């Protein structure tokens, strides 16, 4: 259970959650700030 | 326990750990006791349980027979 | 000389009243325990830095040091900040000065005001062109260096001087020694009392015992072990590779065309094996809009893709605002649909002076469709009709899927270096790590490897295809062993 | 322009109106609003200060703009009503904690 439980958490970081992009550095890499902040944030409220 | 092992477990405890099986910010603690002190807490509570019956329990360990002890 | 900065210099961060709490704050505070250069006016005004900022503090008997001028060259070539006390008057300019070639005091202006024994403590910072100034005055009776103690600084001056300041100097009386202390952007814990006067303070990136009583927010520690902190690696250097390859992606091709395409017969033009630099496209003030809805137009530089596409033709300006994702219409629906998914830029400009004559060349009628009583309708383009005026549109269609790229821009490979950590950025994919060989196997058309968390794991090298293993540089919590503060200020560190 | 709460040195075209202390009232100071009960206090703002904060960053005191005394703000009276009912079955009537 405690395997499946951290497995589980770590496979979520594959999540876009309506991000353009799972990946923080593929987001922060192609967006300016004003855009970036948005998509960052949709991950943020996923991870979190 | 079993004096000739890397740590003194009984024969029984070796057989009960061979049946039982990242970089996210995602680690793994210590216990504190570690199985070798595990296995000395069980030994002493054996130890006691054997040469001692209760007694050990309530106070002192005193010695007892085992067949008396079995009595009881 | 220099001395201990000790306790000095923390000063009250906001005009917010606060009373018995032990409130946190992050500000541009003089580090604890920190070194402050110590100058002297014995039997010394140079000019100093002013770097992010300044703490200030002079000891006198006798009023010597009247003054501060603040700038980049403090010669009449600037605006420069000039603060004198004379007397029982303070006078505040911005003049572009002409100091001295020494500047001192014997015994295009923006802005005007006129209004040992003591211990005057300032604060200097310059944030988005506001001059703060803090201080606090206090009697002292010490001769040989800065008084060991707390005591807080009210805010009392904010100046909207505007001015790039980068050096200071000071101003002496001649007929009292001052320190000079840089600021930092620490995080502070604060112990306000009933009066609500700060009555002691805590350093977070002091030692180990401040990071648990900033972690704890509490000035007593109990005896135990707390985990205060993550120790990370950080890396040395940073690592660029991209395939080296010198030619230059055909723009000029596209958007210099002799003749435009149709929007019913659109073309579709493949840029491939070359260096795209997309700051010609982008500094260009020909062009009318260039708008991108996939990645931001000055990231493009760095990031690269696996193949770019031009797709090239002509329709009237008030269409030009159909051609994005999301967008519907007679243009967007019936000639030229893009994905809702779209990723790239439309770049677009008026041929009113080019293709309008009539010129009637131009015809009309799924995402990248080409549709080569009829639905066919054309314009007669006039250098009369601007709405009805022509507009040469170029779509670029950027794939940014991890694979090989053969389009990447105009930036310069490092050399790599093996098993230190390392800054990288492989064909515009980048991330923290240690980069070593490996045995994984990719196949020749791999040149990526993910981890379950879809991090990367390994990637191939651009430039020689071998494979390097990505291992995050070694981390951990930190914890802080420590019996209670009732016993000891010693600790010890896990 | 410039919000960060501190004395305000440009205020719009807004007529003042007389201050009434220790009565429940909705109250805007330099265009900071809330509700509340106006009292005197012993909280000592020093003079570059305006206003003061509780844990919650809710206002915890305010300066009067136009006469540089301290009122401390606290919000009227409230609390959870209980309706003690024998069953509706027994009795219509009930009692209001
Ligand atoms: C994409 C491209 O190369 N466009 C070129 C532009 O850079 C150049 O300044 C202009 C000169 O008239 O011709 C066109
Ligand atoms: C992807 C690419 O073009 N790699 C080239 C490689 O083919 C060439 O042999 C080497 C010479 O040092 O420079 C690099
Ligand atoms: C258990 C223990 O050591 N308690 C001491 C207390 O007696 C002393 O008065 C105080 C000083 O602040 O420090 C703590
Ligand atoms: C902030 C401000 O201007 N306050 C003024 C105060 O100085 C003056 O004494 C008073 C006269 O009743 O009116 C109010
Ligand atoms: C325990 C009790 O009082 N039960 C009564 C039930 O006998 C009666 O028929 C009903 C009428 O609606 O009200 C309730
Ligand atoms: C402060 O200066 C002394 C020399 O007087 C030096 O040994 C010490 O390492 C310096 N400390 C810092 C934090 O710069
Ligand atoms: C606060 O000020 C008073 C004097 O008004 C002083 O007696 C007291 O020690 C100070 N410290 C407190 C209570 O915070």
């Amino acid at each position: 259970q405690n395997a499946q439980a951290l497995n589980t958490l770590v496979k979520q970081l594959s999540s876009n959650f309506g991000a353009i992009s799972s990946v923080l550095n593929d987001i922060l890499s192609r967006l300016d700030p004003p855009e970036a902040e948005v998509q960052i944030d949709r991950l943020i409220t996923g991870r979190l | 326990p079993d004096p000739s092992k890397p740590s003194k477990r009984s024969f029984i405890e070796d057989l009960l750990f061979n049946k039982v099986t990242k970089f996210n910010g995602l680690t793994v603690l210590p216990p504190l006791l570690t199985d070798e002190m595990i296995a000395q807490y069980t030994s002493a509570l054996l130890a006691g349980t054997i040469t001692s019956g209760w007694t050990f329990g309530a106070g002192a360990a005193l010695q007892i027979p085992f067949a008396m002890q079995m009595a009881y | 000389a220099y001395t201990n900065s000790f306790t000095r210099g923390v000063y009250y961060p906001d005009k917010v009243f606060r009373s018995s709490v032990l409130h946190s704050t992050q500000d541009l505070f003089l580090p604890f325990f920190s070194n402050v250069t110590w100058f002297h006016a014995i039997h010394d005004n140079p000019v100093l830095p002013f770097n992010d900022g300044v703490y200030f503090a002079s000891t006198e008997k006798s009023n010597i040091i009247r003054g501060w001028i603040f700038g980049t060259t403090l010669d009449s070539k600037t605006q420069s900040l000039l603060i004198v006390n004379n007397a029982t008057n303070v006078v505040i300019k911005v003049c572009e000065f002409q100091f001295c070639n020494d500047p001192f005091l014997g015994v295009n202006c923006t802005f005007e005001y006129v209004s040992f024994k003591n211990l005057r403590e300032f604060v200097f910072k310059n944030i988005d062109g506001y001059f703060k100034i803090y201080s606090k005055h206090t009697p002292i009776n010490l001769v040989r260096d800065l008084p060991q103690g707390f005591s807080a600084l009210e805010p009392l001056v904010d100046l909207p001087i505007g001015i790039n300041i980068t050096r200071f100097q000071t101003l002496l009386a001649l007929h009292a020694a001052y320190y000079v202390g840089y600021l930092q952007p620490r995080t502070f814990l604060l112990k306000y009392n009933e009066n609500g006067t700060i009555t002691d303070a805590v350093d977070c990136a002091l030692d180990p015992l401040s990071e648990t009583k900033c972690t704890l927010k509490s000035f007593t520690v109990e005896k135990g072990i707390y985990q205060t902190s993550n120790f990370r690696v950080q890396p040395t250097e940073s690592i660029v590779r991209f395939p080296n390859i010198t030619n230059l992606c055909p723009f000029g091709e596209v958007f210099n065309a002799t003749r435009f395409a149709s929007v019913y017969a659109w073309n579709r033009k493949r840029i491939s094996n070359c260096v795209a630099d997309y700051s010609v496209l982008y500094n260009s003030a020909s062009f009318s809009t260039f708008k991108c809805y996939g990645v931001s137009p000055t990231k493009l530089n760095d990031l690269c893709f696996t193949n770019v596409y031009a797709d090239s033709f002509v329709i009237r300006g008030d269409e030009v605002r159909q051609i994005a994702p999301g967008q519907t219409g007679k243009i967007a629906d019936y000639n030229y649909k893009l994905p809702d998914d779209f990723t790239g830029c439309v770049i677009a400009w008026n041929s009113n002076n080019l293709d309008s004559k009539g010129n009637y060349n131009y015809l009309y009628r799924k995402p990248f469709e080409r549709d080569i009583y009829f639905p066919l309708q054309s314009y007669g383009f006039q250098p009369t009709n601007v709405g009805y005026q022509p507009y040469r549109v170029v779509v670029l269609s950027f794939e940014l899927l991890h694979a090989p790229a053969t389009v990447c821009g105009p930036k310069k490979s490092t050399n790599l270096v093996k098993n230190k950590c390392v800054n990288f950025n492989f064909n515009g994919l980048t991330g923290t790590g240690v980069l070593t060989e490996s045995n994984k196997k990719f196949l020749p058309f791999q040149q990526f490897g993910r981890d379950i968390a879809d991090t990367t794991d390994a990637v191939r090298d651009p430039q020689t295809l071998e494979i390097l293993d990505i291992t995050p540089c070694s981390f951990g919590g930190v914890s802080v062993i420590t019996p209670g503060t009732n016993t000891s200020n010693q600790v010890a560190v896990l």
